[PDB]
């Protein structure tokens, strides 16, 4: 519940970073 | 009884408690008792 | 199906990820749809529809 929640919020934060900043082209 | 371990309790609690409807029966000086929406919201934790 | 479904309503972190993904895709889908209807309603009036585009003299 502590590591699962940590990975879940870490995924939410990473998706949010990809959503606010949209660097579609920086995948090089 | 011995079969009910920590994983069992969490599984059963998620089936019967988590984000479930509740019934309330109160009597007396109960103006300070939280309303149905407050009890309803407290059936899940949004930090998980 | 059920796996993602069950995760969405049981963990708020998955639900917040679901909201972000739905906001991202729903926004792009509307912007794509709005621009398609803008193009259908303005046939011939675009900069790329100018016949003499490229010959100033």
């Amino acid at each position: 519940i502590d590591i699962q929640a940590a990975a879940g919020w870490g995924i939410a934060a990473a998706a949010g970073a990809i959503w606010v900043v949209q660097p579609f082209g920086w995948i090089k | 009884i011995d079969a009910v371990d920590a994983s069992t309790v969490k599984r059963v609690a998620n089936k019967y408690i988590y984000d479930k409807d509740i019934a309330i029966s109160a009597i007396g000086p109960i103006q300070d008792l939280p309303d149905y929406n407050k009890f309803r919201r407290r059936t899940y934790w949004n930090r998980y | 199906f059920e796996g993602f479904y069950k995760l969405i309503m049981r963990r708020n972190s998955v639900y917040v990820t679901f909201i972000i993904a739905g906001a991202f895709f729903g926004e792009r889908a509307v912007d794509y749809g709005v621009h398609k209807l803008w193009e259908r309603n303005n046939v011939g009036k675009r900069y790329e529809d100018i016949s003499v585009l490229g010959q100033r003299p």
